[PDB]
């Protein structure tokens, strides 16, 4: 995986080039938006389980999924789905702090689509839950970091879909 | 960078980031402009630092430029100067990134097998790096000089 | 060695490659029912018959309208000549190549589609236009298909296909101008009289 | 007066085309008048 | 029409020259990329309708062209536009197989500009659709034949424009 | 060439290339290096092949170089040998293309009419071509010899 | 087959087989043993392929097993699986024959009228064939996998 | 008219694009061949009359063209024919300096053919004279610019024929 | 794995046959060359690192592989590449000692091709380095064991290719 | 210099200057600025080159600084360094002049006799000259490095 700074450093090391004005501009661009990211991450960590609760109630629950015959039926499958939601929110927080989707591409999206296809998981329901937690985090974080937080949730939803 | 080292442990234990990690990220991000200004001067003085460093290295131990030495010959000496320039570039990378992830992944891991296959004196390479540290410190303010000296010191320690 | 070298060196090659008759005269295929046996080769003959007639542009729109004709042709109830004749009797041909043009350009379109050339001379325009106006398309097409020229060139089973005539005079450029025109590209009658 | 357009690309002429190939070789292959320690740490490709 | 081999043969025949080192090098350069052309042509033939569908969706439809007053308004004009679009795809495949735009000049581009001027077809829209299939075919075929497929689509676009 | 003939059928039937056509294209491009080697070998032995073909032709039927012969005189014998050189070039073109469309378009269609107009013996020209085939096959390995002999027999049959 | 197509295109010109078509014939006979081995390998695992591909198809396109679906109901699903087995048998036939001549005459031409009359989703059949392709290529070596995937891709494109 | 520089500039202006690497490469390739064109043009200008005399002697005169009833019979037509050859040579020099046959198309070839059928001039004889001048000019200019000079004479001959 | 002796023994055990004249002849043929194999193995064991060093000098370094963007660029990749070379040398020594490429197939070649394909390792460059090691070993060992050592290096190169 | 050599050749031949001689004259005068720059660089770096060459020479020939050596003692080593400075000045003279006339007339004619009388190792002088060559080439761009190395190599060869 890589963050923005290490990504620029690697992108220049591959060319064998010293850090010039454009690269330092990218680095300063990441440096300026530092505060909103850590504050959004702290509020998300503090409100993680509440976020999962509203996201479930808003996108998945009170439907045919929770009823018998659905994928979310039984406490085992419900615990699996809520653990997956907590996982997704945690790695979205990681990607938001790192300013890069490489960690999501590596440790999350790799093989998930085929495995969910094999297990019968609803991809549309997963995307809806991801968007619900995106909405709740956008509400919680405030205007400082809502957009940056939303971009990586959109990345996860787009990669799954 | 600081981001990778502060995210890898969080991923390892499986939690969101702890407030000490967040505030060390604050110190790192607040020092960003000064880090960029520090790295710019070393790039301005790129081809002039290495010329001073090579002279002090060869004065400290001329045997590498001796007929039985690894650096004997014009092209051999040019290759050693190129390696010193490589490590200066890596030091600038570490200075801007705020940690040693790029430096480690590019030029220290396996460097022992590197210089053992090439039969090049690693302790000689260490003095060559330290010469670059001295010449770089000579052209920076005291706080910035100490800041760059930390990364030069890390490279010297990892090289041996 | 020097007696087979060009003289006045061809400083720009492939400016001399394209001279002479076009490559299209010999870079196309002719289809015959007698050697078009089997299902795979029969479909090529059928799709080629829709391109000689209908001129390749509104031929791609044909999906299944001529399905009884193809069945009889495949069962050897009608020859390729009968298939080509019945293709000219259909409403699609009349709609496309007769309903939007003067009565003389219909003769030119009929000649280029069922014989492969343009009109020979003025004594042929008088014969084949004074019959189309007397009895419409279903007599003009029957005259062309049953003529001596069609029997000589194509006989029973052969798609008409373009021919690049040498004689009579002004039949080569007149034919080639018709050949290198897309459908609705130009509607001037080329050989008015 | 109709526009007369262009049918021959200027880069296909003998002199220009003969200079373009030399321009490629001189920029990619060989070094030049900066110090050899700088010229031995160069990557000829830019993003590959 | 000509391919690379027949083009070299005719270019040497008009000067009365036996095949020398330069002509042999040209033929060798063509032969070294023979298999990639065949693979790309097979992929394009297998994915023909999808290339047209995504190209039309990306460039033509959902605009004033499909609305009344547009050139591709009504089912007849829509069918004509997609048939033309397919013509461009098939002749681009022929050009990429033969390694020469001679077939494109001989059987497609001649009279096409003034024909579209007579019929009122939008040449800019046609160029947009051709570039749409260029992007789609570049996505499908891969790094191996992307640029070689792209050169003939650029040839068609430059001929129309 | 085979590419042209496949594309011509595909465009006549208004369809993409069939898998069989793609396979023949693949084999056709696979055989390219051996074809280019054969064409190179014939191109390097141009002068010898032509001279020996002329010598065998005149040995077999000397009447053409007699006073009442078509090729009597130095400047007339030069044209006959130039015609043989033309046909050797056409054979090399055919070998490189893989089949006889260049040979057909350049040297056989109408050859009867041209040689009847010039009043030269077409049977003599055919034997002259056959001698060229013998000299050419004398300089090739067996498989390449048969490969070139196919085109030489095509020319001999066409001039008939 | 390759023999059938070569003979038919030779008889189109009413001439004996060219040497290039003979090299076609030798290549096809040399590859025939590998083709029959691949077809036997696919034949041994026919049930697993159709079962897993049907599961994959129902995963991707659930509307066909929805109330407004052509294959809604258990017997309608069984008919879909029988059709998939038919297509697998046709692909094995194509692999052994080398040329795709039997597949086109048996289960390609007229399949549009097939699924239009039966009101079945041709894109859904395409998705099922693609899943069959994936599961079949999972059980084969890379060259054999590509050899089978070419015929699978013909099926997917020709049901377009 | 237009030279190589204006051709590149117009080709980029029609797209409204600033000059990029390809445009700069084309401009550099033109600029490198500057002195050779000037030297060839100076040689042709100095040897203009001898080239015309030798081309006329080799291709036109001593024949039915100059004998009575010929198109070059009488001083009135002989002077006109040599003036035409001078015009062709001068415009070929202009085209060689510019590195573009646009001047040949705009100021030489348009209307020239139908003018020649109007007057009765033999087009084949004119082409033969042009090629004789081409051979002489290629001899004079040297190996440096022989191909560059010959290309424009071939362009003129192909346009006329 | 198996040597020549073990291969013959197994090939006769699969028929349940006692050793006959042909098997004894094969065993004699292997036994007659035992000393040269041991000498070449001792020489290779002595000069293993030198063989690697000149192999790398002639085939790998001072190229784009070493520059930024090369597969052997960076200390980690260079160490991995030289470890691969010493692996090839040791297993070639094993193969030449045992008189059988069975050990090369079992413990070297299987998985290596697609492993390099996934890793991005240049198979052509690795084959060239293996050939350089082969030529160095052949020069070092002498005429007695040159072909015997070179056959296994060619086996490794062919298996990679 | 170059002009002196051309003039002396023309005088010995009894003719005026050849156009090729004027060509080398124009090239020599055009190269004057670059030669002056190289001389200025070496003059400014005269101390470093001499000192470093002394250290490298004493590493390859430790016995010269030893009890039975020519340069045993502080002032004996100072004399050796002064000799190396003399040869550096002569190389600067040769670079500015364009050939080796001043170097020849000052430092190689009879140098064997002088060092034989002084009992001085001439191969050690040559090693010192090579060390000065390497140190000087370390301070110059590639083209100027080769240009100065020409004169250094000539000095090494003539001191043999
Ligand atoms: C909103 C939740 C949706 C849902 C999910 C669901 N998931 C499973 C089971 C698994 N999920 C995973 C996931 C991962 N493995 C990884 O390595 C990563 C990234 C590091 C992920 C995200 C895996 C491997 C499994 C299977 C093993 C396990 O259960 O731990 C299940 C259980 C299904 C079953 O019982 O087979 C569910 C229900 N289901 C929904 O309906 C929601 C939309
Ligand atoms: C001395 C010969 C010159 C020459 C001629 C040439 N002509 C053609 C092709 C054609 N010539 C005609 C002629 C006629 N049209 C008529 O109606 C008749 C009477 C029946 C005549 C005389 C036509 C129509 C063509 C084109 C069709 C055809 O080829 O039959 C060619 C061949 C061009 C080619 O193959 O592309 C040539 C060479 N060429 C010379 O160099 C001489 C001066
Ligand atoms: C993306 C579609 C665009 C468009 C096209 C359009 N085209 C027509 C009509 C014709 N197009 C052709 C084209 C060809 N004939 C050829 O032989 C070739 C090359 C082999 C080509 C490209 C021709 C000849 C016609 C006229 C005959 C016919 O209609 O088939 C039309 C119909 C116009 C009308 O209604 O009269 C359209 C709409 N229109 C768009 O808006 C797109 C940009
Ligand atoms: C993946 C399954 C899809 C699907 C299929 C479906 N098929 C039928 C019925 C028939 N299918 C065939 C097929 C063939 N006959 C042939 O000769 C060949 C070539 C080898 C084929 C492929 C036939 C003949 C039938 C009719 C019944 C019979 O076989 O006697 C049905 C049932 C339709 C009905 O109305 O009952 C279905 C559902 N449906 C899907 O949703 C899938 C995409
Ligand atoms: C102070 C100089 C010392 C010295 C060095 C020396 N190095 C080489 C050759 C190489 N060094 C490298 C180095 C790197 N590759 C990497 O990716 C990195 C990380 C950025 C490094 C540092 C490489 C690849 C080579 C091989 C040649 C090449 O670059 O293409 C040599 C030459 C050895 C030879 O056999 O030619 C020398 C002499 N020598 C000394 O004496 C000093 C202590
Ligand atoms: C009742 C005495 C207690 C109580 C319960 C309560 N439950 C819910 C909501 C849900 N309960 C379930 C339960 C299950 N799903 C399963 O698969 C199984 C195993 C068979 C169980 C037990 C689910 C899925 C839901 C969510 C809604 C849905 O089914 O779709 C609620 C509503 C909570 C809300 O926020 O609306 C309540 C109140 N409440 C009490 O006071 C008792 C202690
Ligand atoms: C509705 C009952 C069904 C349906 C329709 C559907 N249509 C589109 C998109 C288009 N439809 C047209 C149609 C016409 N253009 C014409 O000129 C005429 C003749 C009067 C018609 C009928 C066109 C042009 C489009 C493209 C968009 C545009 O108009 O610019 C869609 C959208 C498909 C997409 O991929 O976006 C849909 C869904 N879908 C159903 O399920 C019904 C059966
Ligand atoms: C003779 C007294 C002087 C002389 C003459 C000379 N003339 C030529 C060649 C040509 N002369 C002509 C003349 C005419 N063409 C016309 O239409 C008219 C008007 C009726 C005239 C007078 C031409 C056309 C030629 C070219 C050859 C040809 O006719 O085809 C030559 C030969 C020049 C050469 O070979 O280069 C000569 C020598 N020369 C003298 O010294 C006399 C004073
Ligand atoms: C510009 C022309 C020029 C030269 C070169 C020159 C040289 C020179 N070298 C001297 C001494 C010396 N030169 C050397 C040199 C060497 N010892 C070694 O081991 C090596 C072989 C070598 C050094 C690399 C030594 C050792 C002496 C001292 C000899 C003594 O004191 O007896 C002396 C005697 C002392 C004096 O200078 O008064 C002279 C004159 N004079 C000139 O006018």
């Amino acid at each position: 995986m890589q963050d923005a700074i290490t990504a620029v450093i690697n992108n220049y090391d591959v060319q064998g080039k010293y850090l010039d004005g454009a690269a330092l501009d990218k680095l300063k661009a990441y440096f300026t938006t530092g505060a909103v990211r850590v504050r959004a991450a702290a509020v998300i960590s503090s409100n993680a389980t509440t976020i999962i609760k509203e996201a479930a109630a808003k996108a998945l629950i009170y439907s045919d999924l929770t009823r018998p015959g659905g994928n979310m039926y039984t406490t085992r499958r419900y615990a699996a789905c809520i653990r997956d939601m907590d996982y997704f929110l945690r790695y979205a927080t990681y990607a938001m702090l790192a300013g890069d989707p490489s960690i999501l591409d590596e440790r999350v999206l790799n093989g998930l689509k085929e495995t969910y296809n094999s297990l019968g998981v609803p991809i549309a329901a997963t995307v809806g839950g991801i968007q619900a937690m995106k909405e709740v985090v956008g509400g919680l974080v405030g205007p400082d970091a809502a957009k940056e937080a939303s971009i990586y949730f959109d990345y996860l939803s787009s990669g799954l879909s | 960078s600081v981001l990778t080292k502060a995210i890898v442990n969080a991923d390892a234990e499986a939690r969101y980031l702890s407030p000490g990690e967040l505030d060390r990220i604050k110190s790192f991000v607040a020092s960003g402009e000064r880090r960029l200004r520090i790295a710019q001067t070393l790039t301005e003085a790129r081809e002039r630092i290495v010329k001073q460093a090579g002279d002090q290295l060869f004065q400290i131990r001329p045997d590498v430029v001796s007929p039985g030495g690894n650096a004997y010959g014009e092209k051999m000496t040019a290759l050693c100067l190129r390696d010193l320039d490589y490590y200066l570039r890596l030091v600038t990378y570490g200075i801007v990134a705020g940690d040693v992830t790029p430096i480690e992944e590019i030029g220290i891991i396996g460097v022992k097998e590197m210089y053992n296959s090439l039969q090049t004196p690693i302790p000689a390479v260490a003095e060559g790096v330290r010469a670059m540290k001295n010449v770089a410190t000579s052209l920076l303010s005291g706080d910035d000089a100490a800041e760059a000296g930390f990364y030069f010191d890390y490279l010297v320690g990892a090289m041996q | 060695q020097e007696l087979g070298t060009p003289i006045n060196e061809r400083s720009i090659p492939e400016m001399y490659v394209n001279q002479g008759v076009p490559a299209l005269k010999r870079q196309r295929k002719v289809f015959k029912q007698s050697q078009a046996t089997d299902r795979e080769s029969f479909d090529a003959l059928v799709t080629a018959a829709y391109v000689q007639v209908f001129d390749k542009d509104i031929a791609s729109y044909i999906r299944s309208e001529f399905s009884a004709l193809e069945s009889r042709l495949r069962n050897r109830e009608t020859s390729v000549k009968e298939f080509v004749r019945l293709l000219g009797f259909s409403a699609l041909y009349r709609k496309q190549f007769h309903d939007r043009y003067p009565n003389t350009k219909v003769v030119e379109f009929a000649f280029k589609h069922f014989l492969g050339r343009a009109v020979k001379n003025q004594a042929e325009l008088i014969k084949y236009h004074g019959l189309l106006g007397r009895k419409g398309i279903k007599a003009l097409i029957g005259a062309l298909v049953d003529g001596e020229e069609y029997g000589r060139l194509y006989g029973e089973d052969t798609v008409p296909s373009w021919q690049f005539p040498t004689l009579p005079a002004a039949n080569y450029p007149n034919s080639v101008e018709l050949y290198n025109r897309f459908t609705r590209q130009d509607d001037s009658l080329v050989v008015p009289s | 007066f109709k526009p007369i357009r262009s049918k021959m690309d200027i880069a296909s002429m003998p002199l220009v085309q003969a200079a373009l190939k030399e321009q490629q070789a001189t920029k990619t292959a060989l070094d030049m008048s900066r110090p050899m320690f700088l010229e031995l740490g160069r990557s000829f490709k830019g993003a590959d």
